[PDB]
C-alpha cells in the first residue's frame, strides 16, 4: 500500500550510507545481513545495518513523498552514492526494484528480503555521557595493546569499568597492559559496573563514529548495568550497538608494580627514532637492547649474519644502572600512545614488567637511591621485557 | 620474550 | 691494502640507494644479487645492483678518505638510509663488516661476497636522445596496453620501434592496442631497428628513473643497432639496463582500421566519469553498453540479479547509429592515458576495434554520411568490443 | 569480450 519515495541531499546521504556501510560484514552466511535497511517517515530517513554483532543507524533529513521501508545491497549502495553529482538524490522503491535518481544518472536495484531482515537492537538506558575527543583518544590509547584472533577471546576486548564519575579502559595481550583513566558524567551516581567490550569493534566506533562534544553511553540503569548484554553509544543523529563478551577479564591491576627500583626520563620523539633506527637490524628475534647508567641511554641490537646497530641518547636516569631487553614495536607502540612530550620508564628487574607513563614536573624533582614509589597517573602501558642471553 | 603472566 | 672509507651527504646517499634498490630482487636463488654494490674512487660513490635482467647504477659526490668495493645487504641499506638523521654519513669497510655513522646511530652491517657478485652489463653504444617527459608520457600511455606475466612472453613487451628521428612505442595484450609516435634525436643517420623491452621493466624506468631534460638511449650503432641483446638509459647520473625479449611482436598494423562508418566526440573527464558511475552494475565490471545516436550517447549496464544503471551524454557523433559494448576498465585505461581533453572514438561494426584518440579541430569539421578516413595521429588505443546478446 | 586475432 506504501512504497518509500524520498528526495535527499547527496551529502547527507553519501556521508550516512558510508558510516552504516563500514559496520557491514563480507558475505554473510544470512544474506539479507548484507543489505542497508532505508526506512523513510515524516520527514527523515533512517539507515540501518546489522550483523548480529554490531548495528549502526543513522537518521537524517529527507523529503518524503511517501513513507515505507527497503532493503538494498549494502556496498553496492555505498559505492553509488559515493559516486554521484552533486545534485538532489530521488529514491523511489517501485514493486521489487529500487529507482535511484541523481541529476542524469538513474539506477534501479533489485530490493532484498526485508521480511526476514533482523530487527535492530534498542539501546539499554543511558548510563552516563563522555567527552567524544576523550573517550576516543582513551580507546586509541589502550587499544594498542589488545590482542588478536591469536588469542583468547577474554584478550580481544577492552575491559570497561566505571565508579561513579569515573571510568577505566584497560586490554592486554599477555604482553603488554594500556590502561587509561578518564573522568565523565553519570546519571546515577555511585554506579559501579565492568564490561568487556570487542576491541576491534570499539576502536573502529572510535576512529568513524563519535561526531559531535558529547557521547551518551548505553549501559543499564542501577543494578541491570551491564546486564542487558551489549554496548549502546549515541551521538548527534548517528547510534551503533556492541555486542558485550562473556569472557572475564584477567585481574590485570596486579601485574602493576607499587616501587621501582630505577626510573628513567626521555623525549618520547628521540627515544622513538633511535628504537626504529636500531631495530631495523634486529630481525624475527626482535630485541631492542637498553642500558641505563649515569644519565646515558645506549640502545643496540642485532646479530653478526643480519648487522649489529647501536645508538646512544640523554636521559634524566635516577637509581640502580639497569640493562633491560624489549620489543621494539611493543615499545614504539606504547610510546606512541602516551600522548606525551616526554615520557618516564619505571623499572624494578630486567625480567620484570616496565611502566611506561607521561612525565610530570615530580619526575624531575626525583634524584635519589630509590625505591621510588610509583606515581598516580591518567594512562599506563606496562611493557613485558625480552629475556637476555 | 616473557608474558606478563603464565 | 684498500679499503673504502668515504663521507657523504644523506639525502644524495639515501635518494640514490632508494633509486637502485628498486631493482634489487627479493630472495634471489643467487644470495650476492640481494646485495648493493658501493664503488668509491677519485671524489664520487657509484651504487649499483643487479638481477641478471636490469642494472641500476647512479654515481653521487663523496670524500674519498680511501677508495674501494664493498657489497652489502640492499633492502637493509635502504632501510638504514632512509631513517638516517639528516648528517653526513660516514662509511667505513673494515675488515668483514662496514661500519655506517651518522649523528649518534652507529650500524655494523656483514660484508657479502663481492668475489662472486656478477659484473654490470656495459650499455651498447648510444642511438639517440629523447626528452625525459615525453619518453615517459609516451611509455605510460602504451604500457596500461600491455600484457601481464599470466599471457604469453611476446604481449608481456612493449615493442621499440625507431626509423631514423622518429620512434614508435607500442603494446597489445589481445584485447587493447597502445600506439605511440615521437620525435627523438638519433645520434646515428636513417636508423631502423625494432626492440621488444619488459614492459614492466620500461614503465618502472619511466616512473621512478629518467631524471633530467634528455634522457640517452643505448641500443647499438650503425648495424648492430639492436642485436646487442640490451637497451640501454642514460640520464644525469644515471644510468640503467634492461635485457630484451627474444620474442616477436604481433603485426599490429593491420589491426588499425583505414576508414570509420562512424565518429564521436566527447569530452574525456564527462565520459569518464559516467562510465564510471554506470560500471558499478556491471557483473564482474565486464561489459558497458554505448548506444549512439543523433547526439546523444546512452550509457547502460547491469543485470537484474545486480542492479541496471543508464545515463545519457551529448556527443557530437556522425555517422551511421551505432549500439557497441566495451570493458568498463579498458575503456576507462584508454581514456586515461589519451591524455587529451577531448576524445574521438572511430568506430565501424560492434563487433570489430574501436579507436579512441584525441580530438582535432578537424574532427569538429565533419557532417556527412561517412565513411570518414582514418585520421593520422600521435596516439591511438584500439579496443576490441564485446559481444552483445 | 572479442578478441584482437586469434
Amino acid at each position: 500500500l506504501t512504497d518509500l519515495k524520498v528526495r535527499l541531499v547527496r551529502d547527507d546521504f553519501a556521508d550516512a550510507v558510508a558510516w552504516v556501510a563500514r559496520s557491514l560484514p563480507s558475505r554473510p552466511t544470512v544474506p539479507v545481513l548484507a543489505g542497508v535497511l532505508l526506512t523513510g517517515s515524516d520527514d527523515g530517513l533512517t539507515i540501518s545495518s546489522f550483523d548480529y554483532e554490531v548495528s549502526a543507524e543513522v537518521q537524517i533529513p529527507a523529503e518524503i513523498a511517501a513513507p515505507g521501508t527497503v532493503l538494498v545491497s549494502g556496498r553496492l549502495l555505498s559505492e553509488i552514492t559515493r559516486a554521484l553529482p552533486n545534485k538532489p538524490v530521488d529514491l523511489s522503491v517501485e514493486g521489487t526494484r529500487v529507482s535511484l535518481t541523481c541529476g542524469s544518472a538513474r539506477f534501479s536495484l533489485p530490493t532484498m528480503a526485508v521480511e526476514d531482515y533482523p530487527a535492530l537492537p534498542e539501546l539499554p538506558a543511558e548510563t552516563g555521557s563522555v567527552p567524544a575527543d576523550l573517550f576516543a583518544e582513551a580507546i586509541g590509547q589502550v587499544a594498542v595493546a589488545a590482542g588478536r584472533d591469536d588469542t583468547l577471546p577474554m584478550l580481544t576486548g577492552i575491559r570497561v569499568e566505571i565508579s561513579g564519575d569515573r571510568m577505566v579502559l584497560a586490554a592486554t595481550d599477555r604482553f603488554r597492559l594500556a590502561v587509561r583513566e578518564l573522568t565523565w558524567t553519570t546519571k546515577t551516581p555511585d554506579v559501579e559496573a565492568a564490561v568487556l567490550v570487542p576491541a576491534k569493534t570499539l576502536a573502529e566506533a572510535a576512529k568513524t563514529g563519535l561526531d559531535g562534544s558529547e557521547v551518551q553511553l548505553a549501559l543499564g540503569a542501577g543494578p541491570s548495568v551491564g546486564q542487558d548484554g551489549l554496548l549502546g553509544i549515541r551521538s548527534e543523529g548517528k547510534r551503533s550497538t556492541t555486542r558485550l563478551l562473556d569472557a572475564e577479564f584477567p585481574k590485570f591491576r596486579q601485574l602493576l608494580p607499587t616501587e621501582h627500583t630505577a626510573m628513567a626520563t626521555i623525549g618520547v620523539g628521540e627515544l622513538t627514532e633511535a628504537i626504529k633506527r636500531v631495530a631495523l637490524v634486529a630481525d624475527r628475534g626482535a630485541q631492542v637492547r637498553m642500558e641505563f647508567a649515569d644519565d646515558v641511554l645506549h640502545l643496540s641490537a642485532g646479530a653478526d649474519d643480519v648487522g649489529r646497530a647501536e645508538e646512544d641518547l640523554p636521559v634524566s636516569f635516577s637509581g640502580e644502572p639497569l640493562t633491560i631487553a624489549f620489543n621494539p614495536g611493543y615499545l614504539t607502540d606504547g610510546l606512541g600512545a602516551l600522548h606525551s612530550e616526554r615520557v618516564t620508564f619505571g623499572f624494578t628487574t630486567p625480567s620484570k614488567p616496565a611502566v611506561l607513563r607521561p612525565a610530570t614536573e615530580a619526575d624531575a624533582a626525583l634524584n635519589g637511591n630509590g625505591p621510588f614509589p610509583a606515581a598516580e597517573t591518567d594512562y599506563v602501558y606496562l611493557l613485558m621485557p625480552v629475556r637476555l642471553p | 620474550q616473557l608474558p606478563l603472566w603464565g
